[PDB]
RNA sequence: AGCGUGCUACUUAUACUUCACCGUGAUUGCUGUUUUGACGCUUUCACGAGUAGGCAGGCGUGGAGGUCAGUGACGAAGCCUUUGCUGUAAAGCUGGGUCGAACGGCCUCUAGUGCAGAUCUUGGUGGUAGUAGCAAAUAUUCAAAUGAGAACUUUGAAGACUGA
RNA sequence: UUGCUUAAUUGAACGUGGACAAUUGAAUGAAGAGCUUUUAGUGGGCCAUUUUUGGUAAGCAGAACUGGCGAUGCGGGAUGA
RNA sequence: GGCGAAAGACUAAUCGAACCAUCUAGUAGCUGGUUCCUGCCGAAGUUUCCCUCAGGAUAGCAGAAGCUCGUAUCAGUUUUAU
RNA sequence: GCCUAGACCGAGGACUGCGGUUUUUACCUAGGAUGUUGGCAUAAUGAUCUUAAGUCGCCCGUCUUGAAACACGGACCAAGGAGUCUAACGUCUAUGCGAGUGUUUGGGUGUAAAACCCGUACGCGUAAUGAAAGUGAACGAAGGUGGGGGCCCAUUAGGGUGCACCAUCGACCGAUCCUGAUGUGUUCGGAUGGAUUUGAGUAAGAGCAUAGCUGUUGGGACCCGAAAGAUGGUGAACUAUGCCUG
RNA sequence: GCGAGAGACCGAUAGCGAACAAGUACAGUGAUGGAAAGAUGAAAAGAACUUUGAAAAGAGAGUGAAAAAGUACGUGAAAUUGUUGAAAGGGAAGGGCUUGAGAUCAGACUUGGUAUUUUGCAUGCUGCGGUUUACCGGGCCAG
């Protein structure tokens, strides 16, 4: 709303709120970014370090979808059961009969190994595993399967 | 408009209760029955009196006496009188009846009231016989004359 | 004239009211603003004051901070009070049973504190079961965990985040970033 | 009534002391009498300069949602006015006159929303001021007529000029 | 306690346990202390006392400390940042 | 571009580069202006870098929002000791 | 100690208090003015306007160290007239839901640009780090120490527990450097153990969405203001020069 | 372009340049440039007729709800001006503060109460203005 605006505060005051001296202008100090170098390099140096130069190697066209790989640590695991039959499964699981918890079909790429797992043995099926994450699958008497 | 509200109460407060009890008046030393008094406003300013009794209203009972000034008895306040240092015996004079009530508002004049400024005129005129040329300084009137500086004079 | 050791009409800088125009809230101040008053107990004083808190300074407390604080000694049967949100948190492997006193209650925070026996009570409930606040635990969420807070105080070694859009090989990391395109601060 | 020096009294700043009122900040208390206002009431103390600037609370204008079963041709809005009243103020309300068709209060919304200036824009009106001025090109006059009215129109008489 | 140090059981650093309470170890004061975010204007200054450099000097130029004016009315200096 | 017995002359009162419309509300670290009230707080002309010196960025000074606490340990000051 | 003269003010509004005299569950001068009298209500009183007198008062706006300036704008009046909208953002506040969040590209529906309903994807978040190949967060009650509101037990104190947060020492993940086990497509692998190194990391998630003030950038960008540059056209009725015909 | 429907849009210096005989009047050799200008009343019922005047007009009259609506047309502000009234005025005027004078305005004999008489109402004496001295109490200004 324009009438919560300071700008119907400064209505009778002669530089509404710019000064008198400083004269608000129409662009001192150039437009955009200029001067990054020259006249404002001591705020790109304090606030943006790094700003300037090449680093690394180019990569000409680019996919994302190869690189599309999400995380899921083993803290979150049991989420990806099915919600009704938790608990259940929490109960009776057993190296006989172990849910088994497809993590491509629910969109993740990596199982990580973050967090503890409930002590109760698992099939866990992935693209791919980090070496702790199946550490701790199998400390619990689970395995991983690795899927494609 | 802004509408009056429902806890705008009208009830007037009692009032506090008030330690100012009124102790009573205090007179100069120079206001004695008997002495005479210079009148300083009123209808008869200027005219010499004999003051006769102090009375419980904070005022003085003053007489002229009539028969000599023309002033009666009536009632003046201490502040609006220069009291002389002239005094005239006032022990025979019997001031006994006048109070506050005797000049409650009630021309024609009463005839108790006239009665009563003869029988003290009486008593008044006996005494002031005594002082030579004091029944003449009564019946003349004082003013100011050129040169005459009230805070050098002696009353 | 004065000659002034401090400034002159300075306003305490605390909130004294909810900046919220919320009547439920209000009706919350109004009731422990009687007990803040009446009583003379200091945990009626404390939750007075966090009733007035914007949201940045009421983080939510997880359920996980109220498991963490049920197993302090002595304290797995207080009253759990938070005047904030109460959240769920999927990581828990298992929750007591306790009584917890909570502005807001998320779906599965209040779910998992009932399915496992506990009680879900408002801060109202609270002070009929504790009027002065007895064996209760105030529990307050991570105040510095917000994203904003990352950025606070931004400058030469200090290891804050710097304000950026985008987040890449070519954002800000060559020059003040590596010692290898000049300098490194 | 000068200069040096001393004393006494006296003069008066928006300063100091006491008191009143305003506001700001802090502070005391208030639900089994909280009672239809607790964003309120209440006790006490201190403080009050201010450009650039910041923030807060308010006043006003065009339009929008709701409400006052609001005002109004028995006179709306507008305009003028020692008719006043209210507010620190922005302003609001009113008496009288003029006028002739719509308009306001309150809770919210919204913006092309508040002017003394910009050699501002457009329009209008002054002082200057009945003033500067209406002076190159030789030159006009008498009478009659017409006409309400004739230095200036027409005609006559004259005097002139352009001078192939 | 140590992988440091000592010829060493020596140390160094950090501790466990125990004693020393309102004179817990000068004065005075404290409209409280600490902490953070965010943003405005400004980045021409000038003057007075004192110290001081250049200059014959300057209502000159340039510094030091403080106080002022700017941004400030009011009483006095007739008048005056 | 013309034209110039040449003056940078003239080219429709326009000429050291006409006029018309458009791009175009061209850009301006420069000048001028910038519209109601009250309340509270209240500066700076200094640091460093800049083709920087009539300008910026930066730190400082100011406001606002607050937050954690409730006399903790603090001070444009003195004393003692060093 | 006592007497005495004058001036200004009277806030508050049942009681509550501290005292005093106690002759007393009374009274007082002791937590803020009452008593009495006169006059007037066709007026005494108050306010405003006009004017006189006394005293003070330079013309506003502006840039400026400094303006009444012999600095600039302003003859006067009315009306118009200048920080706006948008894309993307930062801080803060409010609201909803919350490890999620966001209906509104689209579909269904409708009292038809509304309202109502639907969902897949997708965005942001939930994981970082490296140039990259890649790898990828629990020794412990998610650690220890010093504080720390609150709570519990006490009974001044004191003890216990101590969220947020502050200081500090560590642990974990990635990078860099070192070490190099069982082994092997004999050059691969990289266990284990380390390092005054490093990260915008972990260490019981805090975000997402909408709105608002403020600030930023790009946009005409608070309003007005060039000298210029470019594109496409119109002019030799003036004038310059040549030619033809007079 | 043709045809429709709408709006938290503008309301005659706004909105298109153009609400009107507007791309018109007008300017320029030309390319081009380019305005100003809405509103009587319900209805012209747009003032017959008499009189003064050369006429324009005026004075009567008339129409009209209104002529304080007469086409110089709804309202009719300010600058600026006329008349009347008031007031002041020795090389400016204007302002603040204070009081005086003049003008204007305000206010308690209250919604005053106490017995009282007549005037007045539809009505079968009852709400209650009316009057004057009594009494009580009040307001304001003073001692």
């Amino acid at each position: 709303p324009t009438r919560l605006t300071k700008t119907r505060k400064h209505r009778g005051n002669v530089s509404a709120g710019k000064g008198r001296i400083g004269k608000h202008r129409k662009h001192p100090g150039g437009r955009g970014k200029a001067g990054g170098q020259h006249h404002h390099r001591t705020n790109l140096d304090k606030y943006h370090p790094g700003y300037f130069g090449k680093v690394g190697m180019r990569y000409f066209h680019k996919q994302q979808n190869h690189f599309w790989r999400p995380e899921i640590n083993l803290d979150k695991l049991w989420t990806l059961v099915d919600s009704e039959k938790k608990d259940e499964y929490l109960s009776k699981s057993s190296a006989s009969a172990a849910p088994v918890i497809d993590t491509l079909a629910h969109g993740y790429g990596k199982v990580l190994g973050k967090g503890r797992l409930p002590e109760v043995p698992v099939i866990v099926k992935a693209r791919f595993v980090s070496k702790l994450a199946e550490e701790k699958i199998r400390a619990v008497g689970g395995v991983v399967e690795l899927v494609a | 408009q802004v509408a009056p509200k429902w806890y705008q109460s009208e009830d007037v407060p009692a009032p506090k209760q008030t330690r100012k009890t009124a102790r009573p008046q205090k007179l100069r030393a120079s206001l004695v029955p008997g002495t005479v008094l210079i009148l300083l406003a009123g209808r008869f300013r200027g005219k010499r009196v004999v003051y006769l009794k102090n009375l419980e209203d904070n005022t003085l009972l003053v007489s002229g006496p009539f028969k000599v000034n023309g002033v009666p008895l009536r009632r003046v306040n201490a502040r609006y009188v220069i009291a002389t240092s002239t005094k005239v015996n006032v022990s025979g004079v019997d001031v006994s009846k006048f109070n506050v009530e005797y000049f409650a508002r009630e021309k024609e004049i009463k005839a108790e009231r006239v009665a009563d400024q003869k029988s003290v005129d009486a008593a008044l005129l006996s005494e002031i016989k005594k002082t030579p040329l004091l029944k003449q300084y009564l019946a003349a009137s004082f003013s100011l004359k050129n040169g005459d500086r009230p805070h050098l004079l002696k009353f | 004239g004065r000659d002034h050791t401090s400034k002159q009409h300075v306003r305490s800088g605390h909130r004294t009211a909810p900046k919220s125009d919320n009547v439920y809230l209000q009706l919350l101040v109004k009731l422990y603003s009687f007990l803040a008053r009446r009583t003379d107990a200091p945990f009626n004083k404390v939750i007075l004051k966090s009733l007035f808190l914007s949201k940045i300074n009421r983080p939510p407390v997880s359920v996980s901070r109220i498991s963490r604080a049920l197993k302090q000694k002595g304290a797995a049967e207080k009253t759990i009070v938070v005047v904030g949100t109460v959240t769920d948190d999927n990581r828990l492997l298992e929750f007591p049973k306790a009584t917890i006193a909570a502005l807001r209650f998320t779906a599965g925070a209040k779910d998992r504190i009932l399915k496992n026996g506990g009680e879900a009570i408002t801060l109202d409930q609270l002070a009929l079961r504790a009027p002065k606040g007895q064996n209760t635990l105030i529990v307050r969420g991570p105040r510095n965990s917000r994203e904003a807070v990352r950025h606070f105080g931004f400058g030469p070694h200090k290891g804050k985040a710097p304000r950026i859009l985008s987040k890449g090989r070519k954002f800000e990391r060559a020059r003040g970033r590596r010692r290898s395109r000049g300098f490194k601060v």
